[PDB]
């Protein structure tokens, strides 16, 4: 992972997401004890964005067919990087909690959004 | 600068000198950062520190 | 099953369910 | 064990950091609250001066000025906050309310109570007592409109008991109240904040000893009193909020200072445990080594 041989969009996306996860891990128990009502507007927005980021990463696989009836999914790279940039921009914060579970692709996410 | 920023992280109204010192410390901490494979000579470091 | 559930739950019944400050007015008039 | 100890250290250190941060939040809020509370003085002084001048040579008679012949009942309003972590603020308010209710029980009257704040709302809902009306959601930041409407409602309720004879409502048609009470807290100092209860429903006239009235003086008087009552109601709220914030800061400061001690003690215990484990390990390996 380095901009010399990899596109810098990947580099900046990774940096933003890792900083988001670092701050979220730091603020975890603070949210747990003191409550979300004691946090700032930036704190609240970042907390929501981290919630979306953490739930968004999940995806189903073929091997789960033995365990669960849902068949797995596969996705290319450019679509994933575009989706991750869209998420880290915060344009999808309006999506519900349930729409961010076991999402393989953007079209699957949209169809899940329409289902609710 | 740490002794002030660790406390006033959630402070909106501060003493003017305290806020200015916090700004100076944050600026210096930002400035000291440096990339890899990038050696520096003494003269440009002196310029940057000044 | 759900019809029997509805019928029974309809038939079924739920057994539960000094320092007192006074504020006055200031009048320049002599005391009557 | 070890990992439980480390996790407790992490949790308590984070709690320490954020308790100090939110205590600084309260300290910052104190400044703006004190700046905001002290801006209504000129209007109150003017309304007092005008009331004094108008009543100086006016007729002394008004339903609010006079008293009901019978002590049928007595209303009362008690204020509370819209947030927790205040310390004994709620406890002090509730203790004052209970003491006042005990004092009023001497006369044998049946009072009705009005409450502001969600915490006292839940507290009294849990207990066996009626509450006619409650107000929440703006104790942190009030406005003149809320105080004005509250004063209007209370004045109308007091008027609605003019001819309350026995259990009969009379021409009022609704059982009314003959006495009102106010409960709040005052900012005596940054460290002195004593809950104060006052009675201000029936006006009393006192003479300390010793213009032109173009409209009807009586009508001016009648319209003038409700403004005075509303201004008093509005003035109470900022005082209550300031006292709330002042009580808020110290409890969290003390929570921080006490949270330090658990970190210290747990670190001591963990060091003792680890050294015991290592010395037992070396003793056992020695006993195994030399026995052969």
């Amino acid at each position: 992972l380095d901009p010399a041989i990899v596109g810098d969009e990947h580099y900046r996306v990774a940096q933003e997401v890792i900083r988001i996860l670092q701050r979220y891990k730091d603020l975890q128990d603070i949210i747990a004890i003191l409550g979300i009502d004691e946090l700032s507007e930036e704190d609240k927005q970042l907390v929501n964005r981290a919630r979306r980021i953490e739930r968004f990463l999940s995806q189903n696989m073929m091997a789960a067919e033995q365990f669960t009836g849902q068949p797995g999914s596969t996705v290319p790279l450019k679509e994933t990087i575009e989706a991750f940039d869209k998420l880290t921009k915060g344009e999808f914060d309006h999506l519900p909690e349930q729409a961010f579970f076991l999402i393989g692709g953007l079209d699957d996410l949209a169809k899940k959004a329409e289902s609710l | 600068y740490r002794e002030l920023e660790a406390f006033a992280a959630f402070a909106s109204d501060l003493d003017a000198a305290s806020k200015a010192q916090l700004d100076r410390g944050a600026r210096l901490v930002e400035l000291l950062k440096q990339p890899q494979y990038s050696p520096l000579a003494v003269e440009e470091q002196v310029v940057a520190i000044f | 099953l759900v019809s029997v559930i509805n019928e029974f739950k309809k038939g079924f019944q739920a057994s539960d369910g000094e320092d007192l400050e006074k504020e006055s007015v200031k009048v320049r008039k002599p005391a009557p | 064990t070890l990992r439980e100890l480390r996790g407790r250290i992490r949790s308590a250190g984070s709690i320490k950091k954020i308790t100090k941060a939110q205590e600084l939040i309260a300290t910052s809020r104190i400044a703006k609250a004190q700046a905001r509370v002290e801006a209504a003085r000129p209007y109150a002084a003017e309304i007092t001066n005008m009331l004094t001048e108008l009543a100086g040579a006016s007729a002394l008679d008004h339903p609010l000025l006079v008293e009901r012949k019978q002590p049928k009942r007595a209303g009362v309003l008690v204020v509370s906050s819209d947030r927790g972590l205040c310390g004994a603020y709620n406890a002090n308010v509730l203790r004052r309310a209970e003491e006042l209710f005990s004092l009023l029980r001497d006369e044998g009257k049946d009072p009705v109570l009005y409450v502001v704040g969600r915490k006292a709302l839940g507290y009294f809902s849990f207990r066996q007592r009626t509450v006619v009306e409650s107000w929440t959601g703006f104790s942190e930041r009030p406005t003149y409109e809320n105080a004005r409407e509250i004063a209007d409602t209370l004045v109308n309720a007091f008027m609605a008991g003019a001819d309350d004879e026995g259990d009969d409502a009379g021409a009022d048609g609704i059982l009314g109240v003959d006495e009102l009470h106010i409960v709040f807290t005052e900012f005596r100092s940054m460290l002195s904040q004593t809950a104060v209860a006052r009675r201000a429903a029936p006006m009393e006239v006192e003479y300390v000893g010793e213009y032109s009235f173009e409209p009807d003086p009586e009508t001016l008087f009648d319209a003038l009193l409700p403004r005075y009552i509303a201004t008093r109601v509005y003035a109470a709220l900022l005082e209550a909020a300031a006292s709330e914030s002042a009580s808020r800061r110290r409890a969290m400061k003390s929570a921080t200072d006490n949270a330090d001690d658990l970190i210290k003690a747990l670190t001591l215990a963990a060091n003792r445990e680890r050294q015991a484990q290592i010395t037992q390990e070396i003793s056992e390996i020695v006993g195994g080594a030399n026995a052969l």
